[PDB]
């Protein structure tokens, strides 16, 4: 009978970068989805799966809020089938999605004059992810038919590159975090209520 | 399952495209920063950003030279892969290379500091800017305007010629070192198109098309200059000869590449008012933001998309003060990754509006092929950009439009003479720089093929003006000069063709818009506004970026694959039979071998 930590992943300080993107598993508490709704500074708030206001009388055995940065471009990935860039190689939604999908600007805090380069993507990788798998993996990519032994040179590239996030960018190239809450409900004890 | 060549060069692509937007957009703010606010600070700044982007192209162009387009077949790919593995410059040894900016450089410090001091006072002097340009636009003396004309072609001209001799040696050398014949064969290139079954063109069918394009134009010209030959003629009658060609130096600027300043002196019906609609927007206190605000409702009104929330906050759309200073030439900067702004010092003036009109029709562009990856990022050849600012401010100008935007009063008259009067003035502007530019180009393309040597480089030079322009210098010249040179683009090393090109594309669109707008009347008199298969039709191309060839992008907004004059001569066709008329008693064509000083 305490509410779940909610401003814990929303306003925290600093957010993952979407290839190693971080999970609370909020539980065995109740939730304050009611009146963070109306927050009402959302670029994207779109569930995927379950009503938006109702999800209040609703118990569920686990919700899994996971919270990233993309670029808008890029939000419109974080969506069940969508294979983008991102939805590949990042971060996939399972196309029995059921979860809700949340995004706001960041520019103010995220960007700054002279590249923010502290938040990554992947864009290289031998194959797609599978539905909410994470890849942390700093194996240089092979991209040619020679063997690279950590090389990092011809037809090898570092997976991993960043955004180079500024505040002049503009509106599709800008700095959004984002916040996906994967609603399970299976037998195991429901104790996520509203 | 190994590799093939094609997929390792699509996935180094793929890291170039991100690497590059962003050492790009470092570059880009670093200019508009100097651009907007000269600091020696900003100066520093912009030197040391574009150095590194410098510097990454000559890198990954490097090491794109180790995938072979022998073994690429995707059209998109070996675009991006051709585009990058040019190595220009750098296939000349360090030493050339060296030399050659060195000479670069000096011509353009030559031409912009220029000075010529007159014959009285040897410390008061003029450079072409804003002294030289100004007598020559302005004068009605004889003498005045011939002495401008011949000093500036003196004083600076004899400092180019050593300098352009040896950058017609070190660019063959290059050009022919990038497995081209001359320097003109690689400037030529730009049009170029293999492997597209039905859109292929190679770099000699360009001089094919410009010459027989130029035939077809060669009766209105000849028509323009009987008549303007004549109103000179009543302007100053011991000097022009009523079957020679006009001396090159009363021609309305210091090259006689725009016959726009002659209006003043060839006006057909001068009492008729004149459009100026200054003055109605000074009396609807017009500022800049309404300029630009009403360009974008045009550009809206057809389809397309209002500029980013970015534009408006990051441009520089008026004059920052005296208490700044920044280059005032307006500039359609497309940074990348979402960020599309404008520089212009405006003035609440038509031209400005006009002006305005053009380059955000240059954004509007730049906004439509984002999506197309970097290295296609750019107009379907060097044409492109301008011919589409310039339909804008077409229809931007015409009375039809000026009345709905309330900038003129429904209580104004058309007339025969009034129209008369503006596709006059718009051919003193348009008709008149053709044959001009067409000679000046084949004159450099056959410097450059070696067919005009340097014992003949003026002599060739005076004889193409003579025969192909119909204009002729007033004073003898010897080699010592070197008058090409002495025109900023020549001397600043920029193509010139593209302003033919240009000119002809866009009427071959506004002919295809105005068409696709349900158009009645004549072509001049139209404006698109309000026609959203027009945009549609100019979005599909536009869209394209560089990514297609430039002939589909050409049939993608008028159905046809190649250049065409027909739509010019349409759109001057009633200036064309009014001359004709006026032309009955007059001698249409010119003798090559009269001259002021023989
Ligand atoms: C040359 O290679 C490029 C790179 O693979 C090809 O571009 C690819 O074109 C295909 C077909 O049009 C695209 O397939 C689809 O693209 C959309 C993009 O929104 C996607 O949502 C679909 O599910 C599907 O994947 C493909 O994405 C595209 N790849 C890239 C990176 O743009 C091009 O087609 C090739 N050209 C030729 C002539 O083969
Ligand atoms: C400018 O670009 C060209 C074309 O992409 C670069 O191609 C270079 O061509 C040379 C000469 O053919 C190649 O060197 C070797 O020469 C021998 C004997 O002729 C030959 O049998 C070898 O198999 C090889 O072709 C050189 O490898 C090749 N380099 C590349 C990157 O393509 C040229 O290098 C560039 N020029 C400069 C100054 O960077
Ligand atoms: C000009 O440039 C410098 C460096 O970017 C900056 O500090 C300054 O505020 C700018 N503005 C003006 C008006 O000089
Ligand atoms: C552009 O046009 C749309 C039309 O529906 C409008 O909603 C929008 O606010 C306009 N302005 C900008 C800056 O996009
Ligand atoms: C476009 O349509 C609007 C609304 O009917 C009108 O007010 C405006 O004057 C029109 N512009 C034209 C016809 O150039
Ligand atoms: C103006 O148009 C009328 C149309 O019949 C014509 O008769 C008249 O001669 C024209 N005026 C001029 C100056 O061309």
């Amino acid at each position: 009978t305490n509410l779940c930590p909610f401003d814990e992943v929303f306003n925290a300080t600093r957010f993952a970068s979407v290839y190693a993107w971080n999970r609370k598993r909020i539980s065995n508490c109740v939730a304050d989805y009611s009146v963070l709704y109306n927050f009402a500074p959302f670029f994207t708030f779109k569930c995927y799966g379950v009503s938006p206001t109702k999800l209040n009388d609703l118990c569920f055995t686990n919700v899994y809020a996971d919270s990233f940065v993309i670029r808008g471009n890029e939000v419109s990935q974080i969506a069940p089938g969508q294979t983008g860039n991102i939805a590949d190689y990042n971060y996939k939604l399972p196309d029995d999605f059921t979860g809700c999908v949340i995004a706001w600007n960041s520019n103010k805090l995220d960007s700054k004059v002279g590249g923010n380069y502290n938040y990554r993507y992947r864009l290289f990788r031998k194959s797609n992810l599978k539905p909410f798998e994470r890849d942390i993996s700093t194996e240089i990519y092979q991209a040619g038919n020679k063997p690279c032994n950590g090389v990092a040179g011809v037809n090898c590239y570092f997976p991993l590159q960043s955004y180079g996030f500024r505040p002049t960018y503009g509106v599709g190239h800008q700095p959004y975090r984002v916040v996906v809450l994967s609603f399970e409900l299976l037998h195991a004890p429901a104790t996520v209520c509203g | 399952d190994p590799s093939t060549i094609e997929e390792q060069a699509k996935t180094f692509l793929d890291k170039f495209n991100h690497e590059a937007e962003d050492l790009f957009y470092q570059s880009s703010l670093a200019s508009w920063n100097y651009n907007t606010n000269i600091t020696e600070e900003n100066v520093q700044n912009m030197n040391n950003a574009g150095d590194k982007w410098s510097a990454f192209l000559k890198e990954q162009s490097t090491l794109a030279q180790m995938y072979p387009l022998q073994e690429i077949q995707n059209l998109t790919v070996k675009l991006q892969l051709q585009a990058l593995q040019q190595n220009g410059s750098s296939v000349l040894s360090e030493d050339k290379s060296k030399r050659l900016n060195t000479i670069l450089n000096t011509m353009s410090t030559i031409y912009s500091t220029g000075k010529v001091c007159n014959p009285d006072n040897p410390q008061e002097c003029l450079l072409l800017e804003p002294g030289l340009n100004e007598i020559m636009a302005n004068s009605l003396d004889y003498n005045e305007r011939l002495w401008a004309w011949e000093s500036w072609r003196s004083e600076v001209g004899k400092q180019l010629r050593p300098l352009y001799e040896e950058y017609v040696v070190l660019k063959n050398e290059m050009a022919r070192a990038n497995h081209y014949e001359d320097y003109g064969d690689y400037w030529r290139g730009d049009y170029e198109v293999n492997g597209v079954d039905g859109y292929d063109y190679s770099r000699g069918q360009l001089i094919e098309d410009v010459e027989h394009t130029f035939e077809e134009i060669k009766p209105l010209y000849e028509h323009l200059h009987a008549y303007v030959r004549a109103k000179l003629m009543n302007a100053y009658p011991s000097y022009i000869s009523p079957i020679g060609c006009l001396p090159a130096h009363l021609l309305g600027d210091m090259w006689g590449r725009f016959w726009t300043n002659l209006y003043s002196l060839t006006v057909p019906f001068g009492q008729k008012p004149n459009i100026d609609v200054t003055d109605a927007m000074v009396d609807q206190a017009w500022d800049a933001q309404r300029i630009f605000k009403e360009a974008e409702k045009f550009f809206v009104s057809v389809g397309l998309p209002n500029m980013t929330q970015g534009f408006w906050e990051n441009s520089m759309l008026t004059d920052p003060g005296n208490v700044q200073k920044a280059v005032c030439h307006p500039t359609a900067w497309d940074l990348g990754k979402g960020d599309f702004r404008i520089l212009m010092c405006t003035k609440v003036t038509m031209d400005d509006f006009l002006t305005a009109h053009h380059e955000m029709g240059h954004i509007q562009y730049d906004m439509a092929y984002a999506a197309q990856p970097f290295l296609l990022r750019n107009g379907a050849n060097e044409g492109f950009h301008e011919a589409v600012g310039e339909i804008m401010s077409l229809s931007a100008a015409t009375p039809k439009h000026l009345k709905s935007i309330g900038l003129l009063s429904p209580d104004f008259q058309e007339d025969n003479e009034t129209e008369i009067n503006f596709l006059l003035k718009q051919a003193l502007t348009i008709v008149g720089t053709l044959p001009f530019t067409y000679m000046l180009e084949k004159w450099r393309w056959m410097v450059f093929k070696g067919e005009i040597p340097k014992d003949q480089w003026m002599k060739k030079w005076w004889e193409m003006k003579r025969e192909i322009v119909g204009v002729v210098e007033p004073v003898p010249h010897d080699e010592t000069y070197c008058d090409p040179a002495s025109l900023f683009h020549v001397s600043n090393d920029y193509s010139f063709i593209r302003y033919y090109t240009r000119t002809l594309y866009q009427f071959q669109f506004q002919e295809a818009l105005c068409q696709a707008a349900k158009h009645e009347g004549p072509l001049h008199k139209c404006d698109i506004s309000n026609s959203t298969e027009a945009g549609q039709k100019l979005f599909n191309m536009l869209r394209l970026g560089k990514s297609e060839p430039w002939t589909l992008a050409l049939e993608n907004v008028v159905g046809a694959k190649n250049m065409n004059v027909r739509p010019l001569l349409n759109y001057f066709e009633p200036l064309f039979t009014w001359l004709k008329d006026q032309n009955k008693n007059s001698f249409v064509g010119w003798s090559t071998d009269w001259s002021p000083y023989a």
